[PDB]
């Protein structure tokens, strides 16, 4: 293929503010580029093409420049509405995108709330023993967690998923799921979780006994 | 080595597969690049060995041809464009 | 107006075939750019095939070819794609496009369809075992934990849509297993606990399996 | 009508059969007129799609052929002649 | 084959005569032509070759010009040993001989002796009669011969030979021959033979009856 | 010397082959211009073929393409000449030539073989009837009468013909024969004499047709 990098990645912004989101091509100098924006679980919409050119009913907020291998997007003054994965794209064969430019919103530091939650008596005639833990509207998204069980900390047995920026508060929210077996559940006593964030003086666990 | 008849047949002027440069098939045609930016044509070509005579054609016909039309700093596309071919060639006085 | 809808999407297992469709209206495919888009989940855009019907002329991404082939049948203003010897990675929401002739460019995706989920996994439609995630000894957690389902996706809502503030319902996870899991949570007063019903609505369409848990103390 | 793969694939630099004149490929013989005046020899020919290469030589080699070799008011004779070839052709650079 | 013309076809000259002789040829601009020498009985002579190059051995009497499509040949003071065929053949594809040009000795006039001969008995006995006339030692070359039976001028039953111009008197000499099936022999009576030439006033007449 | 040596020479039927050869010495003919050139009775000469076997070309005249080839054997130091579907007006005195480095040109013939006789026609070789030419009767007192032999019906040629064995040669022409529509040649020789010598001096001519191996002496009389 042809290799596209966006830089940066991802971003933090506020309203109003002056955006610039850079795109690097490996191809001719004559060869263009598209930008498109795609919000999630959405298609995305196409935003400038040839560069420069206003994709019509595009805002004037939005512009373009740079050529051949570098190219720029422009976003004047940021609104509620331009939150959302920004992606590049060559005009030429193959016709290869970059990987995405996400702008989240920017809040200020929040504490993560944190709960345990030990199996069902339902799950555990199942044979399987899921355990989660919660991390309710934080921010930034930075967070560890941790599975110590009889201070025994664990790897290769948990799963992890974190939601969207939320519409209301601008925090993310994260649901660790320790994985375990009938039997290893039915060995040790203690089990806990521990969260490392920017907004905690030190490290918070929430535990339990069967 | 060459025999001088094989040499003779084989340089005397008839249609030969020729590469010929799009843009000089097309002077004008400025806002484009080709890809490729050259084509497969049969032009005449090779040698009438005397003083008086030189090799043209004398039936000509056209081919059009898939090309990707290129505009610079915008975008490319896929398009036709059609060439000169020479069929036929011969020797004439100049 | 213009329209892509596409169709066609769900299982397939690993080393098997599956053909896509894209049927247009609001315009000629005959004479347009038709692209197919696909995007894997959490994962970024990534084009994979281009038409251009009338001239013969078809293109592809380094990733797919040998295996992919797109086309078009001017009579049903259609578009496909037969996927072959597919892999568990060409797992995608899989979208077709066009450029129209606003732009040169070939490649300026300019109308868009709604895309269509289609799974590469050995595993075989089960429905989730859905779990409660009940609270504990003035604001507390709750949730349902929706376990062993398969394929994707799976919808969540609190007792039957009244309850959505405090409400965060979670990405999938693949369980290696080859079954996914998720969870639903919500924050409420503690002092409701005990009186308020909270009842976790999950639907997994792939296998019309419907389930409601209450959620106690 | 030619599709655009079969143009690209058979104008791409290669090595092609090419009518070149003699006199040409060899400015300093002043004092003859050959017949034929140009020969058949395989040299590379199309394009590279890039304007960070060119098309050039990688493996070359020479053929002898016999040319009839006129002195002007003078008289001729028959008489073997080296020209070069291009065996493979590839795209490179500056 | 390539187009040659020499001029003229013969000529007369005395010893001690500038002569030329010229040759067109239906070639290219750069091509050119050698010239030859052939005496009766024996192989040709090269004389010039490249138009104006005198090959070794050759006297300087001899020289040539032009180039292309005519070229001259010039012999500045004709000795006794010159007169003899001149040929320019091209040195082009292909080597096409001109038909030549035929240098012979000027001299004063000299009227024929004419002699008539009858078949002899022992030809007559196989069944043919042979009639000969004899023109001796005259010049110039042309001569006019006709025969007479019986006053009737013959026609087509008759042939003719000319010996080379002699190397001491530098005349000419012919034979005619009149050949009848001996029948038609014997069915006539007189036999003539009449000779115009320019040594002669009038026409001389030699005849016999069987 | 340089020296070219032509053989192979004689009689052919129309239709028929023949193959002349040229044996050269003093002189290496592999890197050489070898030419053969012909020479109809009464005639010019016409360029008929050109071989350079070093480079293992040939060239051609027009009048005989598709029939003749000119070859050589570069060990024998021997060029050919195969002719093939021979007519009548193929008949002449066939020359083998060269052409030396001297000059640059390929056909600047500065050497030339003796040449040999190729004859195309269906007659059969014969002999002549050799005739008195009689000196006449009415021949002047003051003395000039004529007398000859008429060679006659012979094929192919040549004929040759001497007076009193070579010692009588003043006044002797003997002519060019000429070809009778019989396919057959003839021609006379003749000498003029003093009349007061007929009676008193004998005159023999002296026919010798070598192809035929006949001799014939005639004393021609009054």
């Amino acid at each position: 293929d042809i290799q596209m990098t966006q830089s940066p990645s991802s971003l933090s912004a506020s309203v109003g503010d002056r955006v610039t989101i850079t795109c690097r091509a490996s191809q001719a100098s004559y060869s263009s580029v598209a930008w498109y924006q795609q919000k999630p679980g959405k298609a995305p919409k196409l935003l400038i093409y040839a560069a420069s050119y206003l994709y019509s009913g595009v805002p004037s907020r939005f512009s373009g420049s740079g050529s051949g291998t570098d190219f720029t997007l422009t976003i004047s003054s940021l609104q509620p509405e331009d939150f959302a994965t920004y992606y590049c794209q060559s005009s030429a064969s193959p016709a290869t995108f970059g990987q995405g430019t996400k702008v989240e919103i920017k809040r200020t530091v929040a504490a993560p709330s944190v709960f345990i939650f030990p199996p069902s008596d339902e799950q555990l005639k199942s044979g399987t023993a899921s355990v989660v833990c919660l991390l309710n509207n934080f921010y930034p998204r930075e967070a560890k967690v941790q599975w110590k069980v009889d201070n025994a900390l664990q790897s290769g047995n948990s799963q992890e998923s974190v939601t969207e920026q939320d519409s209301k508060d601008s925090t993310y929210s994260l649901s660790s799921t320790l994985t375990l077996s009938k039997a290893d559940y039915e060995k040790h006593k203690v089990y806990a979780c521990e969260v490392t964030h920017q907004g905690l003086s030190s490290p918070v666990t929430k535990s339990f006994n069967r | 080595v060459v025999k001088f008849m094989d040499v003779y047949q084989r340089s005397y002027c008839h249609p030969i597969e020729t590469l010929v440069d799009i843009f000089q098939e097309y002077p004008d045609e400025i806002e484009y690049i080709f890809k490729p930016s050259c084509v497969p044509l049969m032009r005449c070509g090779g040698c009438c060995n005397d003083e008086g005579l030189e090799c043209v054609p004398t039936e000509e016909s056209n081919i059009t041809m898939q090309i990707m039309r290129i505009k610079p700093h915008q975008g490319q596309h896929i398009g036709e464009m059609s060439f000169l071919q020479h069929n036929k060639c011969e020797c004439r006085p100049k | 107006e213009v329209q892509l809808v596409e169709s066609g999407g769900g299982l397939v297992q690993p080393g098997g075939s599956l053909r896509l469709s894209c049927a247009a209206s609001g315009f000629d495919i005959y004479d347009d750019d038709i692209h197919w888009v696909r995007q894997a989940p959490g994962k970024g855009l990534e084009w994979v095939a281009y038409i251009a019907p009338s001239y013969g002329y078809t293109d592809y991404a380094d990733s797919v070819k040998g295996r992919f082939t797109i086309s078009a049948d001017t009579s049903k203003n259609t578009a496909y794609l037969q996927m072959n010897s597919l892999r568990a990675e060409d797992t995608a929401v899989y979208y077709c496009s066009r450029s129209s002739d606003a732009s040169y460019s070939y490649s300026a995706m300019d109308y868009w369809g709604q895309g269509t989920l289609v799974t590469v996994s050995s595993a075989s439609t089960k429905g989730p075992s859905v779990f409660p995630l009940a609270p504990s000894s003035g604001t507390a957690a709750l949730g349902c934990l929706v376990k062993d389902y398969f394929p994707e996706p799976v919808t969540v809502s609190w007792n039957s849509g009244a309850l959505t503030s405090g409400v965060h319902t979670f990405p999938a996870v693949l369980q290696s297993s080859g079954l996914y899991s998720l969870s639903s949570v919500v924050t409420v007063p503690s002092s409701s606990l005990g009186t308020q019903t909270y009842i976790c609505n999950v639907n997994h369409k792939p296998s019309n399996t419907k389930v409601d848990k209450k959620v106690e103390p």
